[PDB]
C-alpha cells in the first residue's frame, strides 16, 4: 500500500523488487511448467469450497476462463479456497465458517 | 409457470449451474436463504448471495449481475409483480421464484418458460383461467370480454396476502433430497413461527403448518434417539411445545414479558395508569410474589416454574385471556442454551430491524443472518438484548399514540402518524418494524375504545422517512377481529388514490400494503383512501 | 419376516435387507414408522403415522408394503406406497373380509403376496389390481420373492423331541407358470427352528436355521438344498451369534449384524454390518487337494445362477461365466500339474473329466511334463471320450 | 509446527465409516481406497471421513479404543503409572475432537468419552510439566519420553526447547 | 519407489526441515517426484465431468500434497534468507561425494539474495563510509545456525553408544541406546548425522 511504501526508502525499494524478482524466478523453475505458488497454501487445507464476504467494493474477479464475481460489499460467494487466498490475506475478503 | 417437483425441475436444474440468490429482508426469508445454502454447499454449487431490501435495489442488483448469471433465484420477493416487465431479462435467463406473497402475478403464472414459482399448488390460489385475461357485433364483444377481463382481475388482484412459508418449501426441498439436517429443520421452525409472529397467516393455517412440522420433529427425535438410548448434550434437541403466549419470557423477568408482550399488555391497558392494578390483581390471583415475578426467569425459584404454564392458563381463562397457550417449538443444545422459535424470531428481527446507524442495512441483515448459525451463538444473544429494547420501545411509543390520542377514526378506517423527533421514531422509521407497531397499536386501540363501531375498522399508519428528500412511510393494516382472514386491501387501494390524485407514491417494499410518499401529498392522498373506502 | 426383530420391544426393526431398513416406534410422544434407505438416491426416507398398528411389513427396490391384524371394530388390511410409479396417488389401501387376517407378506419385481391366516395366498399387481389366489399346504410362517420367483414355508404337521416339521411351496410366476418345489420338506440342524429365508442377490433362494447353518437352493444339483458354511465357526461363544441381513452370490457374502448376548441386534446404536465369506464343510480341509475342490464345487454351486437365468430367459454378463470358468479350468490344471508331477494319474484322469475339450487337449502338455505317458495316453482317449459326448 | 499441522497429521489416519452412496476403488496418490457400498462399513483417512460426514454421504462409526471400558482402565493406568503410558492412538486428542465434534450423533456416550480423554490430557500433561521442571532442576542432557504424543510434545516443547537451550549455554559459557 | 512411499518421505522431509536447526541436505528427487505427481493427477482430473463426487476426492488428496510441499519448500527458503552466506560458504567449499545442502534452483536464489543485500548495504551506507571501513564481510555478520539446540526425536533404527555430553568436563559425557520407537530430548549436534541418514525422525 501507498502509505507503507511511503516509509520505504528509493533503495529498500529496489532491494524489494530484486527480491521479488528472485522469488519469482525461483518460483517459476519448480515445476515442469507454470512453476509452484509457494506463497498459497499457507494454512492446512480443510475444506475444498469456502463461502467468503466482500469487505471491500472490488471490481470483478474471475474464477473460471468465462466467468467472474462481482466483488460488491456484503455478498457472499461460494468459492474455491485456492482462488479466494490471496484476496483473504490481503483483506478483501473474509472467510465467514468457524 | 408452477414448478410440479422441486427436486426434478428446480434443484436438479440448478445444481450444475451458477446460482445468484436475490433474498429478502424477513426472517422467513433469512430460514429459507439457510436451508438453500446448506443444501448448495453441500453439493459444491457455486452461487453468489446479495441482500435486497427492496425493488429498485432488486434492479440495481439485477442490472450488475445479469451479465455473468443466467439462474436468479429470488426468495421472498418478485411472486407479485410482473419480473419480466420489472427487470426486462435477456430472452434466456430463468427466474426461480420462492415467495410467500399472494395473489402471484397472471404473468408470472402463464409465463410458461423463464418464471418458475416455487409455490405448493395446494396454496391458497385461485388463478382466473387464461382464456378470461388474454387473447361491428365482433368487436362489440371483444369490448365486452374487455370489460369482463377488467372485472375478474380486479376480483383477483384486490386482496393481499401470504402463503405457505418459502422456509418450510425449502425444508420440503431438502427432505425429498434426503439432506435435512436438524438446524434446517429448525430453520423451518423459524420461518413458519416469523409469519406467526407477524401475524401474515391466520391462527388456523398456522396450527396446521405446525402439525406438519410436528411429524418431521418426531422423525428427527427417533433418527438416533429413544427412551433408552440417548445422544450426547452437544446434539441439538427439538422439542413440541404447548408453551406460554409471553414474548422472550425466558430471557427477563416474568414481570417484562407481561408488560411487552402485545396480548396481555394490550388486555390489561398498561399504557393506562390504571392497568398495573388489574396486572398486580392477575398476578396475585395466580399467587406469585412480586419480587420472584420481577427477578429474572432463570433465577426465579424453581419451585414456582413447574407447573406455570398451566397456572397462566387457569388464572387467564377466568380473566378473560382464553388463548395464553400457543402451539411452538423450542430447540435444546449444550448444557444452558435453549430457545423458543419466537426468540429466535425476535432476536433475529431486530438484528435486521437494528436502530443503529452504523454501518447500513445490509451489514445488519449480514448480523442477522449470521445469528441464525450456531457458530454465531453471542450474535444470537446480541440480537435477544437488542430484541429487549424493541419491545419496550414499542410499548412506549403506543403508549405515546394512545396516550396523546394520535389514533382518530377517519370514517372508513383508523388513521395514526408519528412526528419527526419524538422518542423512538428512527426505531421505526424501517418499514417492517413500522408494520408490526402498527398491528400491535391496532390490538392495544381496540382493547382500548369501548366504541362497539371502532372495534371493527382497519389502520392506516404514517411515519417520517426522509428530510433530504422529505417523504414519509406509510403503511395500511387490516381490522383486528378474530375472525379475520388476514387479507388486505390497501395495497391496491393505496394506488388508486395515488393515481385518482396524482400523488408521488414511490412503491420499493415487496409488500404493496406499504408505501413511500411525499410528505406535501399526504392531505390529498388521505382524502383520496377516504373517498375511495366510502 | 426376514431380517426383523420381535414385536415386544417398543421401538424396533420391522425388516432389514440390502434395500434398506423400516423401523417403527410406539413411544408416549407418537406412534409411526420411519422408511429408510441404504443408498438415499433411490429414495428418501418417509415417516408414516402408524395409527392403524402395522405390524408385519416388506420393502423392495420399488415399493415398500405393510399390514396389520383386525380389531373387532376394523378388519385386517394391506397398505402399499409404490414410491416408483409415475401417476399421482402412490398409496392404495386393501380390506380384508370378516375375522380374517393376513399373516405374511412379500414383494416381488411387479408384483405382492400376501399369506392369510385362513390359509389362503393372495397375489397382486403392485399398481394394486389382484392376481391368483390359492390355499397353502399348511400354516404358514414366512415368504419371500426375487423377480417372478415366489418362496413360501409353511408347517406340514407337528413335530417331535425338538425338530420343527415344515416344508417349501416355491413358484416361479413368469412367461411361463410353474411350481418349482411343491411341498418338499426342508433339511434344517437338529433341534432348531428356521431363523431366516431370502433371495441371494443375484437371484437363488437360500436360508439359515436357529443353529447357524446357512444353505442354498442348488440347481446344479436338481433343486436340492446344499449347505454352505455355519456362522458359529466365525462367531464364538453360546447367546453371541450372527443375524443376517442378505446373500450376494457375486461377490460371494453373507450380510449379517454380530449380536452379543441376545437372539436379534438392539434398535439403537445403529449396528454395523459384518462381510462373512463362504468355505464349505468338505473333509482334509486343512490340504491343497480340499482347497482345490473346496474352490471348485463353491464356485460352481454359486455360479449356476447364470444358467439358471439364461434357463428363464433373462441376460446376462458373460464376463462372469468366463471369469469362473477360467478359474475352476486354472485350479483343476495346477493341481493336475503337481499330481502329475507327483505321479498319480487316475485320479488327475477324474480332475480332467471336468474340464473342456480344449483343456484336456492343452493338459495333455502338463502330462507330458515330466514324462507321464501313461496320463498323456488316458488324457488323449477323454478326448476321444469328450468328442463323442459332444 | 502448529497445532492445525498436528491435526493435519492426526486427519491421516483411517477410521470406518458406513456410506449411503455407490463407488468404485479410488486410487488416490497415498494409497487406494473403496470401493464404497451403501450399507456397509470401508476404511478410510480421517479427512476424508469427515468431509464426507459434512456432506452427509456417510455415517461415522467409533474406533475401537473409543468404548467407556477402555479409556476408563487406560485413564487409571494412566494415572497409577509414572511414567506415559502407551496410548490407543497416536493422535488420540486430535481424533477424540474431529470425530466427537462432528460425529456425536453416530458415537453413543460421547459426553464420557469426551471427559475420559479430557482426564487423560490432563494426566499426562502434568507428567510433562513434572518431565521439564526435573530436567531443568537435576541439569540433565537427555531424557526418554517413550509414550508422548505429537500434540502433548507440541503443547510445551518449543518453550522447553529454549529453555534448555540458554541453559546449555549458561552452563558453557566458561569453555573456552 | 511407490506412490504412497514417495508421500511418506516427503512428511519426513517436512517434519524433519520443520525441527532442525540447520539447513538439511535436499532432497531433489522428493521435490520433483512430488510435482510429477501433482502435474499427472491435474492432468488426469481435467477430463474428468463435474458434479463427480471422485474428482473431488482427488482434488482433497492433491491439496493436502501440495501443502506439504509447499510449506516444506518455505521453510528450506526461510532457512536459505536467514543463513544465506553460511548456506553458499558451505556449497563453494563442499568436496565431492557428499549431498548438497541446496538444489540448482535454491543456490541460484541464495547467490541473487546475497548479490541484491550487498549491492543495498554498499549503496545506502557502506559506499559513504571512510575507505578502510566500507567492507563488511557478512559470513562474519549474519550469524551461523546453531547446532546446540534441544530437540525432540523418534529413533527408527536402533542406535548404540550414542554420547551424550552434559556439558565442558568431558568426565560428565555419557553413551546412551536408542531402541527403535522410543523418544528422545537432545542436543541435535548429538545426533546430526543420525538425522542425515534418516535413522531418527526430529519431532
Amino acid at each position: 500500500p501507498n502509505a507503507l511504501r511511503f516509509h520505504m526508502a528509493a533503495e529498500e525499494m529496489e532491494w524489494f523488487n530484486n527480491y521479488k524478482r528472485s522469488l519469482a524466478t525461483y518460483m517459476r523453475s519448480l515445476g515442469g511448467d507454470e512453476g509452484l505458488d509457494i506463497t498459497q497454501d499457507m494454512k492446512p487445507p480443510k475444506s475444498l469450497y469456502i463461502e467468503v464476504r466482500c469487505l471491500k467494493d472490488y471490481g470483478e474477479f474471475e474464477v473460471d476462463d468465462g466467468t467472474s464475481v462481482l466483488l460488491k460489499k456484503n455478498s457472499q460467494h461460494f468459492l474455491p479456497r485456492w482462488k479466494c487466498e490471496q484476496l483473504i490475506r490481503q483483506g478483501v475478503l473474509e472467510h465467514i465458517l468457524s | 409457470m408452477f414448478v410440479s417437483d422441486f427436486r426434478k425441475e428446480f434443484y436438479e436444474v440448478v445444481q450444475s449451474q451458477r446460482v445468484l440468490l436475490f433474498v429478502a429482508s424477513d426472517v422467513d426469508a433469512l430460514c429459507a436463504c439457510k436451508i438453500l445454502q446448506a443444501l448448495f454447499q453441500c453439493d459444491h454449487v457455486q452461487y453468489t448471495l446479495v441482500p435486497v431490501s427492496g425493488w429498485q435495489e432488486l434492479e440495481t442488483a439485477f442490472l450488475e449481475h445479469k451479465e455473468q448469471f443466467h439462474y436468479f433465484i429470488l426468495i421472498n420477493c418478485g411472486a407479485n409483480v410482473d419480473l419480466l416487465d420489472i427487470l426486462q431479462p435477456d430472452e434466456d435467463t430463468i427466474f426461480f421464484v420462492c415467495d410467500t406473497h399472494r395473489p402471484v402475478n397472471v404473468v408470472n403464472v402463464y409465463n410458461d418458460t423463464q418464471i418458475k414459482l416455487l409455490i405448493k399448488q395446494d396454496d391458497d390460489l385461485e388463478v382466473p383461467a387464461y382464456e378470461d385475461i388474454f387473447r361491428t357485433m365482433r368487436r362489440r364483444q371483444r369490448r365486452e370480454w374487455e370489460a369482463r377481463r377488467r372485472d375478474i382481475l380486479f376480483d383477483y388482484e384486490q386482496y393481499e396476502y401470504h402463503g405457505t412459508s418459502s422456509a418450510m418449501v425449502m425444508f420440503e426441498l431438502a427432505w425429498m433430497l434426503s439432506k435435512d439436517l436438524n438446524d434446517m429443520l429448525w430453520w423451518a421452525i423459524v420461518g413458519l413461527t416469523d409469519q406467526w409472529v407477524q401475524d401474515k397467516i391466520t391462527q388456523m393455517k398456522y396450527v396446521t403448518d405446525v402439525g406438519v412440522l410436528q411429524r418431521h420433529v418426531s422423525r428427527h427425535n427417533h433418527r438416533n434417539e429413544d427412551e433408552e438410548n440417548t445422544l450426547s448434550v452437544d446434539c441439538t434437541r427439538i422439542s413440541f411445545e404447548y408453551d406460554l403466549r409471553l414474548v422472550l419470557y425466558q430471557h427477563w423477568s416474568l414481570h417484562d414479558s407481561l408488560c411487552n408482550t402485545s396480548y396481555t399488555a394490550a388486555r390489561f391497558k398498561l399504557w393506562s395508569v390504571h392497568g398495573q392494578k388489574r396486572l398486580q390483581e392477575f398476578l396475585a390471583d395466580m399467587g406469585l410474589p412480586l419480587k420472584q415475578v420481577k427477578q429474572k426467569f432463570q433465577a426465579m425459584d424453581i419451585s414456582l416454574k413447574e407447573n406455570l404454564r398451566e397456572m397462566i392458563e387457569e388464572s387467564a381463562n377466568k380473566f378473560g385471556m382464553k388463548d395464553m397457550r400457543v402451539q411452538t417449538f423450542s430447540i435444546h443444545f449444550g448444557f444452558k442454551h435453549k430457545f423458543l422459535a419466537s426468540d429466535v424470531v425476535f432476536a433475529t428481527m431486530s438484528l435486521m430491524e437494528s436502530p443503529e446507524k452504523d454501518g447500513s442495512g445490509t451489514d445488519h441483515f449480514i448480523q442477522a443472518l449470521d445469528s441464525l448459525s450456531r457458530s454465531n451463538l453471542d450474535k444470537l444473544y446480541h440480537g435477544l438484548e437488542l430484541a429487549k429494547k424493541q419491545l419496550r420501545a414499542t410499548q412506549q411509543t403506543i403508549a405515546s399514540c394512545l396516550c396523546t390520542n394520535l389514533v382518530i377514526s377517519q370514517g372508513p378506517f383508523l388513521y395514526c402518524s408519528l412526528m419527526e423527533g419524538t422518542p423512538d421514531v428512527m426505531l421505526f422509521s424501517r418499514p417492517a418494524s413500522l408494520s408490526l407497531l402498527s398491528k400491535h397499536l391496532l390490538k392495544s386501540f381496540v382493547c382500548s375504545t369501548k366504541n362497539r363501531r371502532c372495534k371493527l375498522l382497519p389502520l392506516v399508519m404514517a411515519a417520517p422517512l426522509s428530510m433530504e428528500h422529505g417523504t414519509v412511510t406509510v403503511v395500511g393494516i387490516p381490522p383486528e377481529t378474530d375472525s379475520s382472514d388476514r387479507k388486505n386491501f390497501f395495497g391496491r387501494a393505496f394506488e388508486k388514490a395515488a393515481e385518482s390524485t396524482s400523488s408521488r407514491m414511490l412503491h420499493n417494499h415487496f409488500d404493496l400494503s406499504v408505501i413511500e410518499l411525499k410528505a406535501e401529498d399526504r392531505s390529498k392522498f388521505l382524502d383520496a383512501l377516504i373517498s375511495l373506502l366510502s | 419376516q426376514s431380517g426383523s426383530t420381535p414385536l415386544h420391544l417398543t421401538h424396533r426393526f420391522m425388516v432389514w435387507n440390502s434395500i434398506g431398513i423400516i423401523r417403527c416406534y410406539n413411544d408416549e410422544q407418537d406412534n409411526a414408522i420411519d422408511v429408510e434407505f441404504h443408498d438415499t438416491s433411490i429414495h428418501h426416507a418417509t415417516h408414516l403415522s402408524n395409527t392403524l398398528n402395522y405390524t408385519i411389513a416388506d420393502l423392495s427396490h420399488e415399493a415398500i408394503l405393510l399390514a396389520c391384524e383386525s380389531t373387532d371394530e376394523l378388519a385386517s388390511k394391506l397398505h402399499c406406497l409404490h414410491f416408483s410409479s409415475w401417476d399421482s396417488s402412490k398409496e392404495w389401501i386393501i380390506d380384508l373380509p370378516q375375522n380374517e387376517d393376513i399373516e405374511a407378506i412379500c414383494l416381488g419385481q411387479g408384483w405382492a403376496a400376501a399369506a392369510t391366516s385362513a390359509l389362503l395366498l393372495r397375489l397382486f399387481t403392485i399398481g394394486g389390481v389382484q392376481k391368483e389366489v390359492f390355499s397353502l399346504a399348511g400354516p404358514v410362517v414366512s415368504m419371500a420373492g426375487h423377480g417372478e420367483q415366489l418362496f413360501i414355508v409353511y408347517h406340514r404337521g407337528t413335530g417331535f423331541d425338538g425338530d420343527q416339521c415344515l416344508g417349501v411351496q416355491l413358484l416361479e410366476l413368469g412367461k411361463k407358470k410353474k411350481q418349482i418345489l411343491h411341498g418338499d420338506p426342508l433339511p434344517l440342524t437338529r433341534k432348531s427352528y428356521l431363523a431366516w429365508i431370502g433371495f441371494s442377490a443375484e437371484g437363488t433362494p437360500c436360508y439359515v436355521d436357529s443353529e447357524g447353518i446357512v444353505r442354498m437352493l442348488n440347481r446344479g444339483l436338481g433343486n436340492t438344498w446344499t449347505p454352505i458354511c455355519n456362522t458359529r465357526e466365525h462367531c464364538k461363544g453360546k447367546s453371541d451369534h450372527y443375524w443376517v441381513v442378505g446373500i450376494h452370490e457375486n461377490p460371494q457374502q453373507l450380510r449379517c449384524i454380530p449380536c452379543k448376548g441376545s437372539r436379534f441386534p438392539p434398535t439403537l446404536p445403529r449396528p454395523a454390518v459384518a462381510i462373512l465369506s463362504f468355505k464349505l464343510p468338505y473333509c482334509q480341509i486343512a490340504t491343497e487337494k480340499g482347497q482345490m475342490e473346496e474352490q471348485f464345487w463353491r464356485s460352481v454351486i454359486f455360479h449356476n445362477h447364470l444358467d439358471y437365468l439364461a434357463k428363464n430367459g433373462y441376460e446376462y454378463e458373460e464376463s462372469t461365466k468366463n471369469q469362473a470358468t477360467k478359474e475352476q479350468q486354472e485350479l483343476l490344471m495346477k493341481m493336475l500339474a503337481l499330481s502329475c508331477k507327483l505321479e498319480r494319474e487316475f485320479r488327475c484322469v477324474e480332475l480332467a473329466d471336468l474340464m473342456t475339450q480344449n483343456a484336456v487337449n492343452l493338459a495333455i502338455k502338463y502330462a507330458s511334463r515330466s514324462r507321464k505317458l501313461i496320463l498323456a495316453q488316458k488324457l488323449s482317449e477323454l478326448a476321444v471320450e469328450k468328442a463323442a459326448e459332444l | 509446527m502448529d497445532a492445525a499441522e498436528v491435526e493435519f497429521l492426526a486427519e491421516k489416519e483411517l477410521v470406518t465409516i458406513i456410506p449411503n452412496f455407490s463407488l468404485d476403488k479410488i486410487y488416490l496418490i497415498g494409497g487406494d481406497l473403496g470401493p464404497f457400498n451403501p450399507g456397509l462399513p470401508v476404511e478410510v483417512p480421517l479427512w476424508l471421513a469427515i468431509n464426507l460426514k459434512q456432506r452427509q454421504k456417510c455415517r461415522l462409526l467409533p474406533p475401537e479404543w473409543m468404548d467407556v471400558e477402555k479409556l476408563e482402565k487406560m485413564r487409571d493406568h494412566e494415572r497409577k503409572e509414572e511414567t506415559f503410558t502407551p496410548m490407543p492412538s497416536p493422535y488420540y486428542m486430535e481424533l477424540t475432537k474431529l470425530l466427537l465434534n462432528h460425529a456425536s450423533d453416530n458415537i453413543p456416550k460421547a459426553d464420557e468419552i469426551r471427559t475420559l480423554v479430557k482426564d487423560m490430557w490432563d494426566t499426562r500433561i502434568a507428567k510433562l510439566r513434572v518431565s521439564a521442571d526435573s530436567f531443568v532442576r537435576q541439569q540433565e542432557a537427555h531424557a526418554k519420553l517413550d509414550n508422548l504424543t505429537l500434540m502433548e510434545i507440541n503443547t510445551s516443547g518449543t518453550f522447553l526447547t529454549q529453555a534448555l537451550n540458554h541453559m546449555y549455554k549458561l552452563r558453557t559459557n566458561l569453555q573456552p | 519407489l511407490t506412490p504412497a512411499e514417495l508421500i511418506e518421505r516427503l512428511e519426513q522431509a517436512w517434519m524433519n526441515e520443520k525441527f532442525a536447526p540447520e539447513l538439511l541436505e535436499s532432497k531433489p528427487e522428493i521435490v520433483e517426484c512430488v510435482m510429477e505427481q501433482l502435474e499427472h493427477m491435474e492432468e488426469n482430473l481435467r477430463r474428468a465431468k463435474r458434479e463427480d463426487l471422485k474428482v473431488s476426492i482427488h482434488q482433497m488428496e492433491m491439496e493436502r500434497i501440495r501443502y506439504v510441499l509447499s510449506s516444506y519448500l518455505r521453510c528450506r527458503l526461510m532457512k536459505i534468507e536467514k543463513f544465506f552466506p553460511h548456506v553458499l560458504e558451505k556449497e563453494k567449499t563442499r568436496p565431492e561425494g557428499e549431498p548438497s545442502s541446496l538444489s540448482p534452483e535454491e543456490l541460484a536464489f541464495a547467490r541473487e539474495f546475497m548479490a541484491n543485500t550487498e549491492s543495498y548495504l554498499k549503496n545506502v551506507a557502506l559506499k559513504h563510509m571512510p575507505p578502510n571501513l566500507q567492507k563488511v564481510d557478512l559470513f562474519r555478520a549474519v550469524p551461523k545456525p546453531d547446532l546446540d539446540s534441544y530437540v525432540f526425536l523418534r529413533v527408527r533404527e536402533r542406535q548404540e553408544n550414542i554420547l551424550v555430553e552434559p556439558d565442558t568436563d568431558e568426565q560428565r559425557d555419557y553413551v546412551i541406546d536408542l531402541e527403535k520407537g522410543s523418544q528422545h530430548l537432545i542436543r541435535y549436534k548429538t545426533i546430526a548425522p543420525l538425522v542425515a541418514s534418516g535413522a531418527v525422525q526430529l519431532i
